[PDB]
């Protein structure tokens, strides 16, 4: 019942069959004052006289482009939306859960206040969106990032392929601290040609960062058929190496986790791979990288 | 602090009695209420303007200790709410004291467990204006059934009446127990005395002197002293020892456990531990029994003939102690000689002369010094006929046992006084390493039963003499207790013909052969071409036996020999072959 | 070195902040309430900073190598020094407390507390209890990630 | 005729669907759904010959109003409509089938299918299964609790074809919604495996002591209906072949797992071979195969030294530092007392298990590693007869028969030591006349029991004596044998 930016409104319909839908006013922008023709695009005919007009909302017949006209020249014009609502809770069909039943997968690739946000889409007919930082107080942490782009990558749950759209975010703070208490919030506003959709996360980026796997990986030859595997840490990751450290899984191909560049192991017949995680968190590891023996 | 989003509150208290019930009431910061309620941390309990203070009457509180949680899901707070009772009145009050230096200590029963901190108090109170008292805390981990109240006052003024109280309080409501009374003329246990030593005299395991420290004033003792034959101990009493004891009639070299305990008084005080338990080895004793000896005549020649020297002890009272030395002593009666040596086993050989009676004798010398010298008259080996019994009879129900039953002989059992009955083992020639094995039985007892030294599957030889001092008599069977089929049989080694009959020689059967006591042979021959019945011979068995003759043949016909070991509970099968064309 | 105490420290935390999390699951110890007990002398959070991590430059001790001296990390070692202070003062606070009630579900291994009086020693010179124990182990957990992380990068 | 059996309905949250059955040839046939209310407003969608037109919510339909729905068909020059139908269409739902893969899990007799469903709500479950040569059956699950769902089916021999499908049933205990379509297959495999005859090659051991095994490529079909491909339910996902050595138990046991059809080192021991076939549920069956023993024809020598409370045996082996396993198997009884070693010569100490008059087998078995079969070396699996041999030796039952008039034959039964290969040697036997002037000595192969004296002269008495020899110790004579012609 609500405006969302100039000239267009959003409203709310109870998503279910025996309720009735809200009353809602629109005037026209123009001080003239007499009859005058409502139109819009989900029917045709006049609908409204006077400029100023009340029509109920109930369904996505009622919504849309309305019109305020008389002759030749167009006065003014509104927009309006809708929101589903089904027994108090609001229905989310714009944007399809991953595997972990999470509508937002943020990740970051170290320390230096930037991320990326991914979620999955389920069409593509017009579909707008919006990042934000939905802040309450003035010491609320803010981000300060933009437009969404649609990613080539097709990924598949359920037997199905959905599309992959991300946002490229950077957060900013006047100076910089030692560790974060606030976490970061953002929302999220989805909308499908008339349906909108609002969502929400809130994280703090250490619990999300994503390293980036080893770059230099060398397996020098041993005697008794044992190996000496190296690697390095990634040069995307922060700066310095002393003050923020890693901690390597290392497998033959059950895993042993060690600190340092270099490893004592023996293979088996297949590949040796390592991966790259953050030695206090839990913050989720990187992707192998492999030799083969 | 911590419940920012409003407060939690109680009535009456977080501590209740049992089976109540409680009002608990939240509230909300101005500007649904569900109650999580949890047994021993797991759940077994769930479910504006009435919900910025909800009250709500919660009964049924199991025993312990729960909590209950006012979410609004977000919590709000909660509180930590405990279920008790009072303590019950203590019962069964005693309390202890030890010995002359030691201080005063109590028990008490609490009985039931209130779940909950509670707290008891030990007052002492008694005349000449005399008072303490102490406290202990009992709570989920400590218990608070002892306490000790570290006051040693004197136990020698023993004519005071004092008075023991215990009291229990917690948080719910206190409670007392009955004012107990006690006479402290016996409220001391004396501790176990030191210095229990054994010391030997009289030169006789019966006599010893056992010693220990005490406080003098001990009117009342007991001794433990028992061997390690049987679990029971030995128990004496003794009043007013002074430190010292004297036994008598004890076991000799039989070691012996000791224990004491005290007493300060016959109507008062209490009686002591037992304290440790001591190890006593008990010294030697001359033994007073008599040892049987046993003798062989083997007839080397007629003046340098061999007799055994044979004996054994079984028995602790024969030869107890470390007895090392043996001093036997041949003596002749008829004519004034005598031989000596010192010997250490139990069998020894000797050669003399034929012509002159015996009396065979040795002694058991232990450290203590030598026994009663045990001497034998002697006769000969094996007598006249006519003293002789008839045939013994011998039954065997058993693998390990053999009733051997002689009769009465033809002369009068009126002359014989004493049975010696001997029982050894079979060799193809003669045996000196394994000893016979003797026992005794009187003339007038019928039969001899003997389960000992007797190993089934082997052939022995019994003999039995009527002891007299003139002229004894004797006789001899052999037997077996079990005896089986033998596995085989023997070989027909030589044969020979002359003077119109056919010899066959054989050699020794080997003893795990027989498996008992071989019987008889039957040696079967027939003719080549002869496929009906073998004719047959019968030889019954004799040690001494090698050889055996047969009849002559038909002249010119080739004959087939062999021959089978037939015993009673079995026959040997058929052995190697003859074939012999006279 | 205070590098090896402090790898010592983290690990006791863990294991307590594991066992606190297996104990008091139906009490609020998951979802965060994330508050920390210091907050006017927070410089732990503003100082202990790298080098070449400052952009806007505004904003004695034993373990202070001599091969890495500055004039500004003294302020981090300090507000270290500061917070574990109050830290082991609330925590001895509520150890003690947690005795005086028959309640012995959760008990504070003495390692982490011998690792701070350590730690001190090598810098310088009913309800509401349990609640105060999860928030102070909620903000000591990150705490001493940063104290981890701002030892490695000072001492090697 | 024409169009029949309309219906329309939701699929998924924000989707709808309608579908119809037509009567007649479809060869030149249009259909035109039209849809229409009153708020009259009306619309019309054009499929030709595709039958499921979708119009999801923001199409200008009504989703929350009685609507009209009808079909008009057009063949021709002539128009045919079916019934009219009035309906909503936000609760006429058609639920998915269970997405994902569903997991089944076997008992006896049992095949329980556990499956996680997007909406949290309980809904009627039904299957059809289908046997590799018959056609469906059906089958209801009954009433289950609820996240998700379980359901239920009876394991057959062999594989067979299931298909799972459910329908939201409304909170009053009536049908809700249209029936759902089946979801992917489900094939499960038999129960229990029908072993074939798999072939194996047999190779006696060379002379360094190795045989050689190469298990050949060969496998069953199982018949499975037309869906069974990509899942283990149509074959056994691998087969693979257990190998176990009975012979040298002294260190842990080590049985080694290896793909079916390969190369393999084996020695001369007794040996296990399980053959058996890992389904999706685990190692189905077993097929068994029993390796017996056999021995290099190489005799190769061996040292003994026992007696006291002192054993060992010394020989030369071929390096040391490698551990090696040494076993005493008396093959004369049952064996009911194992002994064994685990350690160039053993010295240990004598009990009475080695010290009796019965044969002894010694294998000596050089190993480098012990997860493996093939560095197990047959070094030497000998016979030994313990003991004094002489007294055993001795024959038994000597005859001697006179044959002509200078010649007689003597025959004996066999020793203990002839049934014992590798340790009695010869036979000697002795004729020798009483007088002293003649003695002779005839040598007789171990496998002969007979001997002919030749040359003997008449009229002289004689005695005759047999020993049996072995490689290290000589035997005691006979009984001696008088005869005379
Ligand atoms: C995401 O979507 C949710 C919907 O689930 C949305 O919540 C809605 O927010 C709007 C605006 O924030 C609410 O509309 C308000 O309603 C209250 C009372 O109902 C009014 O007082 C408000 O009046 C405003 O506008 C008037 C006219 O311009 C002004 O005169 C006045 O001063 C106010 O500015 C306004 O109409 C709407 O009620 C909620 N929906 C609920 C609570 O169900 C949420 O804001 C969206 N965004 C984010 C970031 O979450
Ligand atoms: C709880 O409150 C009710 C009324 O407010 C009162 O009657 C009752 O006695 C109270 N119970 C307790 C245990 O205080
Ligand atoms: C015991 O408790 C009752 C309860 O009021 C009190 O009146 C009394 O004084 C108490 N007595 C003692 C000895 O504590
Ligand atoms: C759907 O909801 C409408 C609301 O009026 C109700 O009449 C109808 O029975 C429900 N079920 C179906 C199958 O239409
Ligand atoms: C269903 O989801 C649960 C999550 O609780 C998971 O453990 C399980 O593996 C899933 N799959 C099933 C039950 O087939
Ligand atoms: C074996 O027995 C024979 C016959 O008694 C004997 O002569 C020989 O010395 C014995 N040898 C051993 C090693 O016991």
């Amino acid at each position: 019942m609500w405006e969302l930016e100039k000239d267009v409104y959003v409203v709310e319909v109870d998503w279910t069959p025996d309720a009735p839908g809200e009353t809602v006013n629109l005037t026209c922008d123009t001080p003239e004052e007499d009859d005058i023709t409502w139109t819009s695009d989900q029917r045709h005919g006049v609908i409204g006289s006077g400029k100023t007009l009340t029509i109920t909302v109930k369904e996505f017949l009622d919504a849309g482009q309305y019109t305020c006209h008389k002759g030749g020249e167009t006065l003014s014009h509104s927009h309006l939306l809708l929101h589903k609502k089904e027994n108090g809770i609001w229905s989310t069909e714009i944007l399809k859960n991953f595997k972990n039943k999470t509508f937002l997968k943020c990740e970051a690739p170290n320390y230096s206040g930037r991320f990326t946000c991914s979620w999955l889409v389920q069409r593509n007919m017009d579909l707008k969106f919006n990042i934000k930082s939905s802040s309450s107080s003035p010491d609320s942490r803010a981000v300060t990032c933009g437009m969404a782009s649609l990613s080539a990558e097709k990924v598949t749950l359920d037997q199905r392929d959905y599309e992959k759209y991300s946002v490229s975010c950077q957060e900013d703070v006047t100076c910089p601290t030692a560790e974060e208490t606030l976490p970061i919030e953002l929302a999220l506003e989805a909308r499908q040609q008339n349906k909108y959709e609002n969502y929400s996360t809130s994280f703090f980026i250490r619990d999300i960062i994503k390293p980036d796997p080893p770059k230099n990986l060398q397996m020098k030859p041993l005697k008794n058929s044992q190996v000496e595997v190296s690697w390095e840490y990634p040069d995307s990751w922060s700066t310095p190496h002393s003050y923020f450290s890693l901690k390597f899984f290392v497998r033959i191909q059950g895993a042993f986790l060690v600190e340092k560049t270099s490893t004592e192991v023996q293979c088996k017949g297949g590949n040796v791979c390592v991966q790259a995680q953050d030695r206090y968190y839990n913050s989720s590891c990187s992707k192998w990288a492999c030799v083969p023996c | 602090d911590v419940c920012k989003l409003g407060t939690v509150t109680v009535q009456p208290a977080p501590v209740i009695p049992l089976g109540s019930a409680a009002n608990i009431s939240c509230s909300l910061n101005p500007k649904e209420l569900i109650l999580l309620k949890f047994v021993n941390d797991v759940l077994v309990e769930n479910l504006d303007h009435t919900g910025h203070s909800s009250t709500f009457q919660v009964t049924n509180l199991s025993l312990g200790m729960t909590l209950f949680v006012c979410k609004l899901p977000v919590p709000v707070c909660g509180v930590e709410i405990s279920v008790g009772v009072a303590p019950e009145p203590p019962q069964n009050i005693s309390c202890v004291q030890e010995g002359e230096n030691g201080t005063v200590a109590c028990s008490w029963n609490s009985g039931k467990v209130t779940y909950l901190k509670t707290n008891y108090t030990l007052q002492l109170s008694g005349p000449n204006n005399l008072t303490c008292q102490k406290q202990c805390f009992s709570d989920n981990r400590q218990n608070c059934n002892r306490l000790d109240l570290g006051i040693n006052l004197s136990p020698d003024l023993a004519e005071s009446r004092f008075i023991v109280r215990v009291t229990a309080i917690n948080d719910l409501g206190n409670s007392s127990s009955l004012p107990h009374t006690f006479t402290f003329l016996d409220i001391v246990i004396p501790l176990p005395p030191w210095d229990i030593r054994i010391n030997f005299l009289n030169a006789s395991g019966s006599r010893g002197t056992l010693q220990w420290e005490d406080e003098g004033q001990v009117v009342l003792n007991q001794l433990r002293y028992q061997p390690l034959n049987s679990t029971s101990w030995n128990m004496v009493n003794a009043t007013n020892a002074k430190g010292k004891y004297d036994l008598r009639d004890l076991r000799p070299f039989t070691e012996y456990e000791f224990q004491i305990s005290s007493k300060l008084h016959l109507s008062g005080g209490s009686w002591s531990n037992w304290s440790e338990s001591l190890r006593t080895r008990t010294p030697e004793e001359e033994p007073v029994g008599i040892l049987d000896i046993w003798y062989m005549k083997q007839d080397i020649d007629y003046d340098r003939q061999q007799i055994s020297l044979f004996w054994k002890s079984l028995n602790p009272s024969e030869a107890r102690g470390k007895i090392l030395h043996y001093q036997v002593t041949l003596q002749e009666v008829t004519k004034k000689t005598t031989l000596q040596n010192t010997t250490r086993h139990t069998s020894w050989t000797r050669v003399i002369p034929r012509t002159g009676a015996w009396t065979a004798s040795v002694s058991a010398a232990n450290s203590k010094g030598a026994s009663a010298p045990t001497h034998i008259n002697i006769v000969d080996l094996c007598g006249t006929g006519l003293l002789a019994p008839h045939q013994v009879s011998a039954k065997s129900e058993n693998m390990d046992n053999i009733l051997v039953t002689w009769q009465p002989p033809k002369k009068a059992d009126s002359a014989v006084r004493e049975y010696i009955v001997e029982w050894r083992a079979l060799q193809p020639g003669s045996i000196t390493k394994f000893p016979p094995h003797w026992l005794r039985i009187p003339p007038d007892n019928m039969s001899a039963l003997i389960s000992e030294n007797i190993k089934p599957y082997i052939c022995y030889e019994i003999r039995v003499h009527a002891l007299s001092e003139s002229q004894g008599g004797c006789s001899s069977i052999r037997g077996d207790s079990k005896h089986k089929a033998p596995v085989s049989g023997p070989h027909i080694t030589a044969i020979t013909e002359k003077k119109e009959r056919l010899f066959i020689s054989w050699t020794h059967i080997p003893f795990p052969e027989q498996r008992g006591c071989i019987l008889h042979y039957r040696i079967y021959w027939k003719e080549r071409d002869s496929t009906a019945q073998p004719e047959l011979c019968e030889i019954q068995y004799r040690r001494s036996q090698n050889s055996h003759p047969i009849s002559s043949l038909q002249p010119r016909v080739t004959y087939v020999l062999w021959m089978t070991a037939v015993t009673a509970a079995g026959e040997s099968p058929q052995g190697n072959e003859r074939e012999f064309c006279p | 070195r205070c590098l090896s105490q402090s790898r010592n420290l983290l690990k006791t935390t863990d294991d307590m902040v594991k066992t606190a999390r297996e104990k008091l699951k139906h009490y609020s110890c998951t979802d965060i309430d994330h508050e920390d007990i210091t907050r006017d002398q927070t410089s732990t959070l503003k100082t202990c900073l790298p080098l070449e991590l400052h952009k806007n430059e505004s904003c004695r001790g034993s373990c202070l190598p001599p091969q890495k001296t500055s004039l500004m990390m003294t302020l981090c070692l300090g507000s270290i020094y500061e917070d574990l202070k109050m830290y082991q003062t609330e925590f001895q606070a509520i150890n003690a407390a947690l005795q005086n009630h028959n309640h012995q579900q959760i008990i504070l291994d003495k390692g982490m507390l011998v690792a701070i009086d350590e730690l001190m020693q090598s810098l310088n010179h009913p309800y509401r209890v349990k609640m105060k124990l999860c928030i102070l182990l909620h903000a000591f957990s990150t705490r001493v990630v940063t104290i981890n992380r701002v030892m490695g990068y000072l001492s090697s | 005729l024409g169009p029949r059996n309309l219906s329309c309905y939701r699929v998924s949250k924000t989707d709808y669907e309608c579908s119809w059955q037509y009567d007649g040839p479809e060869d030149n046939v249009s259909h035109v759904l039209w849809c229409c209310f009153v708020p009259e407003r009306c619309r019309y969608f054009s499929s030709g010959p595709d039958r499921t037109v979708q119009f999801w919510e923001q199409d200008g339909i009504p989703v929350l109003s009685k609507v009209n729905f009808w079909v008009e068909s057009r063949l021709g020059n002539r128009t045919m409509k079916s019934q009219k139908i009035s309906q909503y269409l936000y609760n006429w739902t058609k639920t998915t089938p269970p997405l994902g893969h569903i997991k089944v899990s076997q008992s006896h007799r049992q095949l329980r299918m556990d499956w996680n469903v997007s909406e949290e709500a309980g809904a009627e479950v039904q299957f059809r299964r289908r046997m590799p040569t018959t056609n469906w059956t059906l089958g209801d699950c009954g009433p289950q609790v609820n996240m998700s769902e379980s359901c239920l089916c009876p394991s057959e021999n062999m594989a067979q074809e299931i298909q799972i499908r459910r329908r939201r049933r409304l909170s009053s205990g009536a049908p809700g919604g249209p029936w759902s379509d089946w979801s992917m297959p489900v094939c499960v495999p038999p129960e229990v495996l029908p072993q074939a005859k798999i072939k194996f090659l047999v190779e006696p051991l060379n002379q360094g002591g190795r045989r050689r095994l190469t298990m050949q490529g060969q496998s069953p079909q199982l018949a499975v209906p037309e869906g069974c491909r990509g899942r283990p339910g149509a074959q056994v996902k691998k087969h693979l072949v257990l190998v176990r050595m009975l012979s040298c138990r002294c260190q842990a046991q080590t049985s080694k797992t290896v793909p079916l059809g390969k190369k393999l080192n084996l020695s001369g021991a007794t040996y296990d071979l399980n053959v058996l076939a890992k389904t999706r549920f685990g190692r189905s069956t077993i097929q068994k195969w029993h390796l017996p023993a056999q021995e290099l024809t190489e005799t190769r020598a061996l040292n003994v030294s026992v007696g006291g409370n002192m054993t060992s045996m010394q020989w030369a082996a071929q390096a040391p530092g490698t551990t090696y396993c040494l076993e005493w198997q008396p093959w004369f009884q049952h064996r009911n007392h194992t002994h064994c070693t685990l350690i160039v010569t053993h010295s240990w100490s004598s009990k009475p298990t080695l010290e009796q008059e019965e044969c002894y087998r010694i294998t000596v078995f050089a190993s480098k590693n012990p997860k493996n079969p093939m560095l197990w070396a047959t070094v030497l699996s000998s016979y030994y007869f313990g003991g004094n041999a002489s007294r055993a030796g001795t024959p038994r039952h000597v005859s001697v028969r006179n044959q002509t008039g200078d010649s007689v034959s003597v025959e004996w039964t066999a020793s203990q030591l002839s049934t014992c290969p590798g340790v009695l040697t010869q036979y000697v036997v002795r004729c020798e006349a009483e007088d002293g002037a003649w003695e002779s000595e005839w040598l007789v192969p171990p496998t002969k029991t007979q001997v002919t004296l030749d040359g003997l002269r008449s009229r002289v008495m004689y005695k005759v004596q047999v020993r049996a020899d072995t490689a290290r110790l000589p035997g005691a004579w006979s009984h001696p044998q008088r005869f005379s012609f």
